[PDB]
RNA sequence: GCAGGUGCGAAAGCAGGUCAUAGUGAUCCGGUGGUUCUGAAUGGAAGGGCCAUCGCUCAACGGAUAAAAGGUACUCCGGGGA
RNA sequence: ACCAUGCACCGAAGCUGCGGCAGCGACGCGCGUUGUUGGGUAGGGGAGCGUUCUGUAAGCCUGCGAAGGUGUGCUGU
RNA sequence: CGGCGAGCGAACGGGGAGCAGCCCAGAGCCUGAAUCAGUGUGUGUGUUAGUGGAAGCGUCUGGAAAGGCGCGCGAUACAGGGUGACAGCCCCGUACACAAAAAUGCACAUGCUGUGAGCUCGAUGAGUAGGGCGGGACACGUGGUAUCCUGUCUGAAUAUGGGGGGACCAUCCUCCAAGGCUAAAUACUCCUGACUGACCGAUAGUGAACCAGUACCGUGAGGGAAAGGCGAAAAGAACCCCGGCGAGGGGAGUGAAAAAGAACCUGAAACCGUGUACGUACAAGCAGUGGGAGCACGCUUAGGCGUGUGACUGCGUACCUUUUGUAUAAUGGGUCAGCGACUUAUAUUCUGUAGCAAGGUUAACCGAAUAGGGGAGCCGAAGGGAAACCGAGUCUUAACUGGGCGUU
C-alpha cells in the first residue's frame, strides 16, 4: 500500500452540485430555481414561519406556561449510574464527582431506569417507588 | 487554483468549426453562426435517415409501375398478383430487376397475371 | 504475535491487536487525507468588488446613453473588477477522532508487517555524526529509502541522516501515518517497538 | 453563527417524546360567555401540531 | 356512553338550551375573581403560571401600526403589450 | 363530381423483420435467462468527461525535441 | 428583553492564559532599610561591516551539457540561486566554525544620588450616598424594575455608621462609595529581516511587474489608464545594390535560429489577400440535409475507391429569452479572442460513509509536537405536567368505565 493506492469507501464522496454549467448537467440556465419570483432571486426567499401575510401559526396560537427555575437545578439519576459512584454511597457530591449530575444541581431523584446489581446507600436524594424497590432488592439502603 | 480557459475553449470552437466546413459565409467562419449551422445539419440528418427510406421506396414503386405498365398491368394489380403467387421479392429488388433484367421482370409479371386470373 | 529481529535474530512478542489487525483502507485513507489537509497553509486572498481600489462613482447615467447599465467600475463583470467570490485565508485542517487516528495507525503497522516492510532491530546507531557512516550501514543492510524509528532521538544518528533525502530518523512518539506509508521500509528498534505498543495500548 | 430561535414560537410549542409538538388551543382567551361549555371544555387540554404545520414549527425551533 | 349532582314523570324514560342551518373576531397587551403551582440569600411580598371571566363595526371582518389625507403638466426609477 | 356496393393499392418515427445500446422487475450464478420499458419543459434522482493546482514524484517522459499552435488517421454512447 | 413583531440577548457557575500588589487623606518612633528614577561603571548577551567553509572526471548527443552512458568523490553542507538544456563536487552560497575600532538594545552587578522601608498610636474621601423631575446606560423598550450615570431641584448617616443581595419589608450574609497608582496574559502593523504558500502569473496579481498616483480628465475636492519577454552572448546586421545622401526592400555577413532584425519567443481567431481545382450569368426564400451526375487530383490487387467540387432533385421559416402560443414584423447579440454569475464562514437537520457504542466526543489550553495530555462541556440512554412534583409512567378530574402525551 502506497500514497497512490488508497481509495475512499464507495458512496462516501458524493460530488457537490454545480449549477449553471450547461444543458447536459440538468442544472443549467436556471440552476434549479425555476422561473421568476422571489425565490428565484439572489438573496430571495421569505423568513422562517412566514405564511404569506396570514397570521402565522406561531402567533395565532396563544402563549402558555412559565419556566421553572427549580427544574434547572433538579436532575434524574438512573439505577445504572449507582455503580459508577466510586465509594459505595450515592449522594449529590459523589454523583457530581463521577460526572453523573451537573455541578449546580441541588436536587436529584433516582428512577427505575437501567438495572442495579450492588448494595449502595442513597443519601439525601429522592427515590421513586420502583427504584427504591430495586435498590433494596440489590441489598442497598435509602437514607433521607 | 485559477483555471485559464483558452486551450479548452479553442479546442471546442475548433471542433465545431471543423464540422462547419463547406458552409457559406459566416457559417463556416464564425463560431456563433457555425454552431447553429452544425446543430441544424444534425437535426436535418436525423430527420432524413427516415425520409431516405421513404424516398427510396417511393422511387422503387414508380419504377415498378412503369415496367409493369410496359407489360400490360398496373402497379397495384402487379403487387396483388405477386402476393397471391406467394412471391416475396421486395420492391428494391423488383425495381432493380425492372431496370436491369427486363425478361425476368416480364416473367414476374406473367406470374402475377396467372395468379390474378 | 511474533516479530523476528534482524540483527539479533530473536523474536519480540507484540500485540495482535496492534501489529496483526486487518487493513481498514477507508479509515486509513480518511486519516491520510486529513494529515495532508492539515499540512496546508491556506494563505491567499483576492479582492471583492469592495476591496478593489477605486471610487464608487456610477460610471455612466442609468438611462439614455445606449449602453448597458453600469453601477460600479469594480463590478466582477468588468476587466479590473473584483473577483465575484474572492478567496480569503482558510483553515483546511480536519478533525480526526482519537480512536480513528489510532485505528489507522494500527492498520498501517499491521499492513507493513504483512508486506515485509517493517524491520525490527535491537539497535540502530552510528559512531559519529557522519553521513558516510550511515550510508555504509544502510548499504550493508540493503536499505535505500527507509524510515528509522528509535526509542529515543540520537544526536549523531540524526545529524548523519540529515543530508540523506531518502532517509528520515524519528523518535517513536514522532511517527505519523503518512511517513509510515511513504517510505519503502520502516526500521524500528525493539525499544521503539515497545514504545509504539504502549502508545497504541 | 448560531441559529437564533424564534422566541415567540418557543413560548407556544413544546416538543413531545416522539418529536411532535404540543400547543395550547386558540379561542379560550376572551369573549367566552357566548361560547358553549362543551366547546370551551374541548379547548382546555393541549393539542398536537398537525402534519402540515410541523415544517413551519420545526423551522422556527431549531434547538427544540 | 361514563362519574358526580339535578328537574319533570306513577313509570318506561326525557333534559349538557331553543325545528335546524346566520346572530361573529385569532394573537398580543392588560383588567377582575379564585388557586401558595412558582416566589432570584431565607420568610413573606411583588410579578408570573393555572382555572373562570372582561376590554375590538380590528366590518379591508386570518385582524401589517397604539397612531396616517392629498398633488405632481417640474417630475423620477424598475417593470408590462400580463 | 356526388350516392351506393366491392376488391386492390399508396400511405407514419404506429406495427413487424434484422442488427445494436440502456432502465426496471421476476428467476438462476458482475455473468446469464426471461418479461418489459427507454418523447419530454419546470424539476428530482443516478453516473461521468475535461481543465488548473497538491501528494504519489530526487519517480517517469523530454534538445534523438516538452508545453502551446496547425493538419491527418484511428477510437468510444 | 421584544409594535412579545422583526429582532436583541445575558448572568451565576465551570475549564484555561496570566498573575502582584500597593500609596495619600498624619503623627510619633525609627531613620533612611525594600522598592523606585536619572546616572555611572563594569559583565554578559544581542544589533549595526565581515572571515573560512567539502567533494568530478571520461565519453555520447548537441550551437552550447549541468542531460545520456561509464567510473569516482563530499555531505552536521542534497536550503536556494546562477552558469549556452536539468550541476551535491563550475560559481555564489548552504551545514558548521569564527569576527568589531566604533555606536547601540537588553540583562546582570555593584558605586553617586533623590523617591523613602518596617513600626505603634491614630485617621478612613459631603453638596457626597439617597430622593423629586427629565434623559441616558445596563441583554432588560418603565414594565412589578433592582443597579449604574447625571442636566435640574434637593440632600443624610458617618463605623454604635453605611452599600448590596433585581419592586418592597424583616432576618441573615457579604462588602466599605464619595482619593489615587499598578506589570502580565489582550489589540494592531506605516516600517525592517528571515522564511513559507494545493495564492496570481501581464484583461490575472497591487491602480501601478514598465520612470504610476504618472499620462490624461476636472475650477476644485477628486478621478485615473494603457504599456512586460530579441539572443546564451550584441556577435544589434562591415560591405554591395534599387531608392530622395529617403521610407522600404534585395543581397552579403553574425548567430543554433534573422520565417529570433529590434514593428523582434510562441504567434490562435475574427478580418484581408495571391495561387490552384470544381461550381456559377433562365435563376427565386434560414443556404443545410437526403439523393446525385459531371470534372480535377491521387491510390499496393487494376479495380473501384479516397479527396475536393456539387449541375439537378425530395424535404426544410436561425438561435436565445419570454410566453397560452413566436419564422415571427416581440427581446438580445456586428465578428473574434480573453474575462464574466450558486461561493465562503459558522450553526442546524437529513442522506451516505468511517470509528466507537449505552455510550460517543472533547473546547480553550498544554505540549517542539497533525502525537500525547486536557472530559470544562455537549449530545444520548425517560417521560408526563404550566408548575410544585411524580416517574415507566404522568397529566386531566372528586374519580375515571376513561382520554392526551409516553413506555415495548
Ligand atoms: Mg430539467
Ligand atoms: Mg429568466
Ligand atoms: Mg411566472
Ligand atoms: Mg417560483
Ligand atoms: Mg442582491
Ligand atoms: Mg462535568
Ligand atoms: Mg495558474
Ligand atoms: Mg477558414
Ligand atoms: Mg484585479
Ligand atoms: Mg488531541
Ligand atoms: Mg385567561
Ligand atoms: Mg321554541
Ligand atoms: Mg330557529
Ligand atoms: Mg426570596
Ligand atoms: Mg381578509
Ligand atoms: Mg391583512
Ligand atoms: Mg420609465
Ligand atoms: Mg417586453
Ligand atoms: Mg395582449
Ligand atoms: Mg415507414
Ligand atoms: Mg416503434
Ligand atoms: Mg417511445
Ligand atoms: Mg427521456
Ligand atoms: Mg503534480
Ligand atoms: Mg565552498
Ligand atoms: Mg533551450
Ligand atoms: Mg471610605
Ligand atoms: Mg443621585
Ligand atoms: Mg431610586
Ligand atoms: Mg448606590
Ligand atoms: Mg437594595
Ligand atoms: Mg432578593
Ligand atoms: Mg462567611
Ligand atoms: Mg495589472
Ligand atoms: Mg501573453
Ligand atoms: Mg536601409
Ligand atoms: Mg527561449
Ligand atoms: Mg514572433
Ligand atoms: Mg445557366
Ligand atoms: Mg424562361
Ligand atoms: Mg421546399
Ligand atoms: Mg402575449
Ligand atoms: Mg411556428
Ligand atoms: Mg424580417
Ligand atoms: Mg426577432
Ligand atoms: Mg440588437
Ligand atoms: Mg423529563
Amino acid at each position: 500500500m502506497r500514497l497512490n493506492t488508497l481509495s475512499p469507501a464507495e458512496g462516501s464522496k458524493k460530488a457537490g452540485k454545480r449549477l449553471g454549467r450547461g444543458i447536459g448537467s440538468g442544472l443549467g440556465k436556471t440552476g434549479g430555481r425555476g422561473h421568476k419570483g422571489q425565490k428565484s432571486r439572489s438573496g430571495g426567499g421569505v423568513r422562517r414561519g412566514f405564511e404569506g401575510g396570514q397570521m402565522p401559526l406561531y402567533r395565532r396560537l396563544p402563549k402558555f406556561g412559565f419556566t421553572s427555575r427549580k427544574a434547572a437545578i433538579t436532575a434524574e439519576i438512573r439505577l445504572s449510574d449507582l455503580a459508577k459512584v466510586e465509594g459505595g454511597v450515592v449522594d449529590l457530591n459523589t454523583l457530581k464527582a463521577a460526572n453523573i449530575i451537573g455541578i449546580q444541581i441541588e436536587f436529584a431523584k433516582v428512577i427505575l431506569a437501567g438495572e442495579v446489581t450492588t448494595p449502595v446507600t442513597v443519601r439525601g436524594l429522592r427515590v421513586t417507588k420502583g427504584a427504591r424497590a430495586a435498590i433494596e432488592a440489590a441489598g442497598g439502603k435509602i437514607e433521607e | 487554483a485559477r483555471v485559464k480557459r483558452g486551450v479548452i475553449a479553442r479546442a471546442r470552437h475548433k471542433k465545431i468549426l471543423k464540422q462547419a466546413k463547406g458552409y457559406y459565409g459566416a457559417r463556416s467562419r464564425v463560431y456563433r453562426v457555425a454552431f447553429q449551422a452544425v446543430i441544424k445539419a444534425g437535426q436535418y440528418a436525423y430527420r432524413d435517415r427516415r425520409q431516405r427510406k421513404r424516398q427510396f421506396r417511393q422511387l422503387w414503386i414508380a419504377r415498378i409501375n412503369a415496367a409493369a405498365r410496359q407489360n400490360g398491368i398496373s402497379y397495384s394489380k402487379f403487387i396483388n398478383g405477386l402476393k397471391k403467387a406467394s412471391v416475396e421479392i421486395d420492391r428494391k429488388i423488383l425495381a432493380d430487376i425492372a431496370v436491369f433484367d427486363k425478361v425476368a421482370f416480364t416473367a414476374l409479371v406473367e406470374k402475377a397475371k396467372a395468379a390474378l386470373a | 504475535m511474533e516479530l523476528v529481529l534482524k540483527d539479533a535474530q530473536s523474536a519480540l512478542t507484540v500485540s495482535e491487536t496492534t501489529f496483526g489487525r486487518d487493513f481498514n483502507e477507508a479509515l486509513v485513507h480518511q486519516v491520510v487525507v486529513a494529515y495532508a489537509a492539515g499540512a496546508r497553509q491556506g494563505t491567499r486572498a483576492q479582492k471583492t468588488r469592495a476591496e478593489v481600489t477605486g471610487s464608487g462613482k456610477k460610471p455612466w447615467r442609468q438611462k439614455g446613453t445606449g449602453r448597458a447599465r453600469s453601477g460600479s467600475i469594480k463590478s466582477p463583470i468588468w476587466r479590473s473588477g473584483g473577483v465575484t467570490f474572492a478567496a480569503r485565508p482558510q483553515d483546511h485542517s480536519q478533525k480526526v477522532n482519537k480512536k480513528m487516528y489510532r485505528g489507522a495507525l494500527k492498520s498501517i503497522l499491521s499492513e507493513l508487517v504483512r508486506q515485509d516492510r517493517l524491520i525490527v532491530v535491537e539497535k540502530f546507531s552510528v559512531e559519529a555524526p557522519k553521513t558516510k557512516l550511515l550510508a555504509q550501514k544502510l548499504k550493508d543492510m540493503a536499505l535505500e529509502d527507509v524510515l528509522i524509528i528509535t526509542g529515543e532521538l540520537d544526536e549523531n544518528l540524526f545529524l548523519a541522516a540529515r543530508n540523506l533525502h531518502k532517509v528520515d530518523v524519528r523518535d517513536a512518539t514522532g511517527i505519523d501515518p503518512v511517513s509510515l506509508i511513504a517510505f519503502d521500509k520502516v526500521v524500528m528498534t525493539a525499544d521503539a517497538v515497545k514504545q509504539v505498543e504502549e502508545m497504541l495500548a | 453563527p448560531k441559529i437564533k430561535t424564534v422566541r415567540g414560537a418557543a413560548k407556544r410549542f413544546k416538543k413531545t417524546g416522539k418529536g411532535g409538538f404540543k400547543h395550547k388551543h386558540a379561542n379560550l382567551r376572551h369573549i367566552l360567555t357566548k361560547k358553549a361549555t362543551k366547546r370551551k371544555r374541548h379547548l382546555r387540554p393541549k393539542a398536537m401540531v398537525s402534519k402540515g404545520d410541523l415544517g413551519l414549527v420545526i423551522a422556527c425551533l431549531p434547538y427544540a
